[PDB]
RNA sequence: UGAAAUGAGCGGAGUAUUUGAGCUGCGCACGGCGGCCGCACGCACUGGUUUCUUCUCCGUGAUGCUCCAUGUUGGCGAUGGAAAUGGGGUGCCCCCACCCGUCUUGAAACACGGACCAAGGAGUCAAACAGACGCGCAAGGGAGGAGAUAUGCCAGUACUUCUCUCGUACUGAAAGGGAGAUGCAAAAUGCAUCUGUGGUGUGCACACGUCAAAUCCGUUUGAUUUGCCCAACACC
RNA sequence: UGCAAGGCCGGAAAGAAAAGAAUUAGAGGCACCAAGUGGGCCUUCUUCGGUAAGCGGAGCAGGCGAUGCGGAAUGAACCGC
RNA sequence: UAAGCCCAAUUAGUGAUUGCCCAUUAUUCCUUUGGUAAGGGCGGAAACAAAGGAGAAAGUGUAGCCCUUCCGAUGUAGAUGUGGCCUGGAGGUUAGGACGAAGCUUAUGGCGUGAGCCUAAGAUGGACCGGCCUCUAGUGCAGAUCUUGGUUGGCGUA
């Protein structure tokens, strides 16, 4: 015997197939399992790390962060060369808070349909992975995205509301309720806003 | 469905999943709520603060439609404005007219920058929005 | 016949096969000049110990001998009932398991290591035979995380990418004389996993001061080991 | 048709993993069950005990599921489905199911035997 | 113990092989014994002198 | 019945079965809130003023890489 | 419009040609020149497909899809050797025309068939003779017309 | 016991360096059955054909320090109602 | 059993090179007494010699992706009330071997339930909420009820939506208010502009270089600089 | 122009020498959702109450519980593993 | 003249430093299975009929695409996975049956680590039913002083 205490702990558990049923999403794991096996590109391999992901781990984007973003590299970016092609494993949802952006090329596992057609009518164009695959099969001069998740409402509801320095919600399905003892100094105490870490 | 259940995996471990010293007995909380000050104290405390006690007015016989005041704000106008229309839109022409409450929005707010200007008739409007919409060649009409 | 792809492979792969006989010639005339300086410097060295021994002797005088730099550890107790701190010293020293052995430096910090964990290794200082016999039959190296056999000079070279390791010798060169790479050296081993001693032990709950196995044995760890190799 | 070679069939184990105690009780079929007895000797291994089923037993991957005979063998009802063994001829047989009558069995023995597919349970000669 | 990798690892062990054979040669080994004594006594006379 | 009420006999071992993280690098979570308050206020205006003198450092920065 | 990739992603668990008996994954489909379940060798699926099959005597035949007509089942497969006698290596070369990645198995079978047909051959002989031995009390005559 | 190894004292072998004299050595344990069964050579010397029947095996090592041998039987281990019963050890496989 | 014999072992060539042992040169180290001695065969000159002791030098990619198939001598086996091997059955031998299920710190227990067999026999359905994972759409999503007409066979499917709901805003007990940036400035509702991360630290990819290693010389694989930094975290 | 604090601009960095001058079967961080437990008992040293107990109560650490195998004839916990 | 106690040896004042016997340990070989697994191959290489063969799937998981390599493998309560097993019905798709379906019987073999599957034989039966993908549920028994029916030793006894 040997003395391995604890070996269990350092096993990580890591997606290596991915539990989507979408045929094309597969084929495009097909595309980029080659291309992450057979090239050097880091590109290809995180691309496929994300396409196996579950789909709450491939936050969607908005069209605007992509423009804000695409917009502070295009400054210090030689105006000799061209804007890279955004990419983003996952979702380009339209923005209406944003109606003046550049002509960009995209590439999105999926486009809302108004984010599309303000793409296009911006002069910019929506690519699928396989043309990225065909005109960047490493990833030269391209920018990889990731949609936010921080905002999210499960995020917003993790962990107890009652100890000192928390600020998250409670499951709670009326917001007149748990209002009292616990939250106000007038009602016996008040759960402490900050916590000194 | 019945197949993907833990029971189909429990069939023949004579206790599924309950253990041998502590068994599946019926109600060994209390059934629902009960103690949430006593013996639940911590659960409730740690997870649902001030769910005990009162606070503030009574408001007998509440009817919400005479309350209803629904709010967009201006960076948000161009919901509600034809896809035609926001083009030929500009300060100092001849802008498109927003009428809120047949869209379902009673108060204008004014958050972030107005992408669109246009005349929007509001029942409510905030402040900055009636200042910023100005600002940027808008108007805004007040109806009722 | 074979298509453009097929002959640019055939092409590669035969300047390929030249240069790895090529390689393999050169690694082999340098592990010589190697082995043959390491050689003529383990007789000069014993000869100079013993010219300095007699000159000493003959007018009245003492040679202290260098305190040895390396000492040979292999644990001679199970995985059983081991206490915290023991515990986290024989993984420290990576020894996980019943008669495996490492070799490790021998000062202060090395020293009060090994004295907390007393009763559960044996332990000594290696000559040159026991380090040439544990490298060439019982050697493994970690490449890619991996229990390799060392098995030719090519392994050793490409696993240290180190001008000074390039061979057999030059591992227990380095391990021998606690030479500038002994801690890379060592590291990029397995620990040795070696069989119980043949002719068995005398009493493993007792120190070899008193008639047992478990303590500092100085230079009869090397008897221990040739039974146990 | 000749099977095609294999190493020689090891079969680790020939004694099948029976149920404790059944040759005990009338009603308690030879099938295995895992004992889940906190006391029981048979999951605590004691020395004299029956031995339980475990993932060290598998057969070598090479020589799984072949027959004595060599080949692999193949369910098969009808006479057209000797033809997807008809290339594969050296590494499956056919089985004939059981409830294939005697009539289309006398056509699928005929078939088989000019096309060369062996047969698991067709005509002795 | 194995000819081939023993060589393989280290293409010197003939060479030590050859010089371990003459160590163990009789002739060689008593010749050997002889200088070495007469040497080394010589040298000690020498010193304490 | 009457039985045992304390002992601290497995504890330590289940705190060291994932050990005892150790503590957090003093550059992270390093809020000032409820330190001195004068010292608090002064810095504070100079970080205002910092954040500024950022915002006019990259406006100056992509004029000048503009220039080129 | 939808490529064999998609097709096999759709079809290889569940497919009327997949004969899944016992622990084994064989195929039925006509224009499989093996038997195996595999993207290479499904000729229903794939866009160009070429299979081995035996003819009328000694003959050995060569069914093609070109994947010119694909949109039409009845021009889909096109006979075009029908030929007795021919090498095996010119079968395998009538099959590398549209499939070169189906050369080596096509080869094989069709040194199969021929195997197959002087078989059948003898066989058919000593049935012959083993019939002219009996009775026969009853035979069957199909109607012509 | 492991049956899949049998001990053979043999007369005047005495100690281990007479077993290992022994060692290689074929040997033969020689019982009968009811029954008239198949023999080596039953078709061409039928004056073989008997109930006597042998098993074989060889010597693999000493046991012990007194002559005792260890004997590994060909494929089975030999039956033990041949404890306390007569083993032959041959003089083959020779080496002088 | 040569279906890759990678070799001091196979196949070719040479009768030599060189590694110890010897006894020797110059210093330099090394030991006494303070440069004079010695020097045990230490280091450098890979010194000289060779008195004796070794053998040394070349050679085979895979145009093999994988698996399976090749010797020698007898015995038995020549188509049968058969020879083999495996499986199955019963007895015997030598070793092993406490009764299951359960509660319990602890059961073979003088702890309880346990004559046999058949069939039956226990985590279900509904509602609310959450998390993970699948799917659609997305600043929007979706009904429900009900109508319409294919529709007079058909409790399904196809179609509609006026609304309704929960989200795009949340704060205050309420009356009631209600969130962009930059620049100038400092007006108790300040002006202008708007293609834009509020700032800072840490931070994928990518883009410029720069190293080290390995290279079949094409490349690739680790790090690092600078720029932008996506997600995210921490201070403002 | 001193002290404090936040930044900016640079320089230097055996990336930690030498003196016994570490070692690692040495990727750190961050979350989410849940089970069973919440009667213990034994041993080694340290012990408190008790004349004492196979008694009662604690500290440290290994165990059995949940675990057989080899050994002490036999034994949950001893030796070995 | 221990087969007892204390001490000390390893074939004995000879010429050196392993007497011997037993583990689910150690070393090593072979096989399995699972990885926080590590590498290769996968553009059919050229030719090749009967009187060297076959295979080669871009793949979590199968009879696992195929090959090589390393490491781990026990476990109550408990958690989780499984092209894991099984049962009654439904939508599909493929079959079988009077030349004998279901059921039932087994020194009845074969396959699987196993849940089980499949064949054979009925000197059984008499009319329905198997496989595969998906859907679905009143879906798996050895024990509850378990329910109902039947049997049973005690017993040719009291
Ligand atoms: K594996
Ligand atoms: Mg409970
Ligand atoms: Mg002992
Ligand atoms: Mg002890
Ligand atoms: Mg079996
Ligand atoms: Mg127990
Ligand atoms: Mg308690
Ligand atoms: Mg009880
Ligand atoms: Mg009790
Ligand atoms: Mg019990
Ligand atoms: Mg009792
Ligand atoms: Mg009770
Ligand atoms: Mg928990
Ligand atoms: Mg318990
Ligand atoms: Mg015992
Ligand atoms: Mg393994
Ligand atoms: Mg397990
Ligand atoms: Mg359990
Ligand atoms: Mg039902
Ligand atoms: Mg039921
Ligand atoms: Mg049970
Ligand atoms: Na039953």
């Amino acid at each position: 015997g040997v003395d391995l205490t604890g070996i269990s702990k350092k096993s990580r558990v890591i997606r290596h197939h991915t539990y989507s049923t979408n045929p094309y999403i597969k084929l495009l794991i097909k595309l980029y399992k080659f291309l992450a096996k057979r090239t050097s590109s880091g590109f290809n391999k995180v691309v496929y790390q994300r396409l196996i992901k579950s789909r709450s781990n491939r936050a969607p984007i908005s069209l605007s962060r992509i423009a804000v973003v695409m917009k502070r590299k295009a400054v210090f970016t030689a105006k000799s060369k061209a804007a890279p092609i955004a990419v983003v494993v996952g979702d380009v949802l339209d923005d209406v808070r944003m109606a003046r952006i550049p002509a960009m090329r995209v590439c999105a596992l999926r486009f809302s349909k108004s984010a599309r057609q303000s793409i296009v009518a911006a002069g910019g164009e929506c690519l699928t992975f396989d043309q990225l695959a065909m005109i960047a099969p490493t990833g030269k001069n391209t920018y990889l995205l990731r949609g936010r998740k921080s905002g999210r409402e499960s995020v917003r509801h993790f962990g107890a509301s009652g100890v000192p320095g928390s600020h998250s919600k409670p499951y709670a399905t009326n917001r007149g309720k748990e209002t009292k003892r616990g939250r106000r100094t007038g009602r016996s105490y008040k759960r402490k806003a900050f916590r000194h870490v | 469905p019945t197949r993907f259940k833990k029971c189909r995996h429990q069939r023949g471990s004579t206790f599924c999943g309950y253990g041998r010293v502590g068994k599946h007995r019926k109600h060994e909380s209390g059934r629902g709520n009960a103690g949430g000050m006593h013996h639940h104290r911590i659960n409730f405390d740690k997870y649902h603060p001030g769910y005990f006690g009162k606070l503030g007015m009574d408001h007998y016989h509440r009817k919400k439609n005479p309350m209803w005041k629904p709010t967009i704000n201006l960076n948000n106008l161009s919901r509600l404005i034809a896809a035609e229309e926001a083009a030929k839109a500009a300060k100092g022409g001849t802008l498109p007219v927003v009428d809120l409450q047949s869209s379902g929005y009673a108060k204008l707010l004014g958050n972030g920058h107005i992408q669109v200007p246009c005349i929007v008739k509001a029942r409510y409007v905030s402040k900055l929005a009636d200042k910023k919409i100005r600002k940027a060649g808008g108007a805004v009409v007040l109806q009722a | 016949k074979r298509a453009a792809f097929k002959q640019q492979q055939t092409e590669s792969f035969k300047k390929a096969v030249v240069a790895r006989k090529a390689a393999k010639a050169a690694l082999k005339k340098t592990a010589y000049l190697r082995a043959r300086k390491y050689s003529r410097e383990y007789r000069g060295a014993e000869k100079k110990l013993v010219t300095l021994r007699r000159q000493a002797a003959s007018h009245g005088n003492y040679y202290l001998e260098a305190k040895p730099k390396v000492a040979v550890v292999t644990r001679i107790r199970g995985i059983a009932k081991v206490n915290p701190k023991q515990r986290k010293i024989l993984q420290l020293l990576r020894l996980r398991q019943i008669f495996n052995t490492v070799f490790v430096k021998m000062n202060k910090p090395m020293e009060n290591m090994l004295r907390a964990v007393e009763p559960y290794i044996a332990y000594g200082y290696p000559s040159l035979a026991t380090v040439r016999a544990m490298v060439y039959k019982r050697g493994y190296l970690k490449i890619n995380g991996q229990r390799v056999k060392i098995t030719d000079n090519q392994m050793i070279k490409d696993k240290y990418n180190n001008v000074d390791i390039v061979c057999a010798e030059d591992m227990v060169n380095q391990i021998y004389t606690c030479g500038k790479h002994f801690r890379t050296v060592t590291h990029g081993m397995w620990p040795f996993k070696l069989a119980p001693p043949a002719g068995g032990m005398r009493q493993k709950r007792r120190h070899f001061v008193e008639g047992g196995d478990y303590g500092n044995r100085d230079t009869l760890i090397n008897r221990f080991l040739a039974r146990m190799i | 048709v000749k099977p095609t070679v294999s190493k020689a069939i090891v079969k680790k184990r020939t004694k099948r993993f029976t149920r404790h105690r059944y040759e005990l009780f009338p009603q308690l079929s030879s099938s295995w069950r895992k004992p889940r007895g906190e006391d029981s000797p048979v999951r605590r291994r004691y020395k004299g005990q029956k031995a339980m089923p475990n993932k060290g037993y598998g057969s070598d991957r090479a020589t799984k599921y072949i027959t004595p005979s060599g080949f692999r063998n193949f369910p098969i009802n009808n006479v057209e489905d000797l033809y997807m063994l008809v290339m594969q001829n050296r590494k499956y047989a056919g089985v004939i199911s059981h409830t294939v009558g005697a009539r289309k069995r006398k056509a699928i023995v005929r078939k088989a035997m000019e096309l060369d597919v062996r047969l698991a349970n067709g005509n002795a000669k | 113990k194995n000819r081939r990798l023993r060589l393989r690892l280290n293409p010197y062990v003939k060479r030590e092989t050859a010089a371990a054979k003459g160590m163990r040669n009789v002739a060689n080994r008593d010749a050997r014994r002889k200088a070495k004594l007469a040497r080394v006594t010589k040298a000690k006379k020498a010193a304490t002198k | 019945a009457k039985s045992k009420n304390h002992t601290n006999h497995n504890q330590s071992s289940k705190n060291h079965r994932n050990g005892i993280k150790g503590p957090v690098p003093l550059h992270l979570h390093n809020s000032k809130r409820g330190s001195w308050l004068p010292a608090l206020v002064n810095a504070r205006r100079v970080r205002k003023h910092n954040q500024k003198a950022a915002l006019k450092k990259r406006r100056e920065r992509i004029a000048a890489f503009a220039a080129k | 419009s939808h490529s064999v990739d998609l097709q096999w992603v759709l079809v290889r668990q569940n497919s009327r040609f997949l004969q899944k008996r016992g622990g084994i994954r064989m195929s039925n489909d006509p224009f499989n020149n093996n038997g195996n379940w595999t993207k290479r060798h499904c000729g229903f699926l794939n866009e160009k497909a070429a299979v081995v099959k035996p003819a009328k005597g000694g003959a050995i035949c060569v069914t093609v899809k070109d994947g010119s007509s694909n949109n039409k089942p009845r021009q889909t497969y096109k006979k075009t050797v029908h030929a007795a006698g021919v090498r095996a290596s010119d079968v395998s070369r009538a099959v590398a025309a549209v499939r070169p990645d189906l050369a080596d198995v096509s080869f094989r079978r069709a040194r199969r068939m021929a195997c197959i047909a002087s078989r059948t051959a003898k066989v058919a002989a000593a049935r012959k003779a083993r019939s002219e031995k009996i009775k026969f009390s009853r035979k069957s005559a199909r109607a012509k017309r | 016991q492991t049956k899949q190894t049998a001990l053979v004292r043999v007369e005047n072998v005495n100690t281990r360096e007479d077993a290992t004299w022994y060692v290689g050595k074929r040997v033969c344990y020689v019982y009968h059955g009811k029954k008239v069964k198949r023999c080596v050579r039953w078709s061409k010397a039928p004056a073989r054909r008997s109930t006597t029947r042998a098993l074989w095996g060889r010597v693999t090592r000493p046991h012990g320090n007194a002559g005792m041998m260890r004997v590994k039987f060909n494929g089975a281990s030999v039956p033990a109602s041949a404890i306390g019963r007569r083993i032959r050890v041959y003089l083959y496989p020779s080496q002088i």
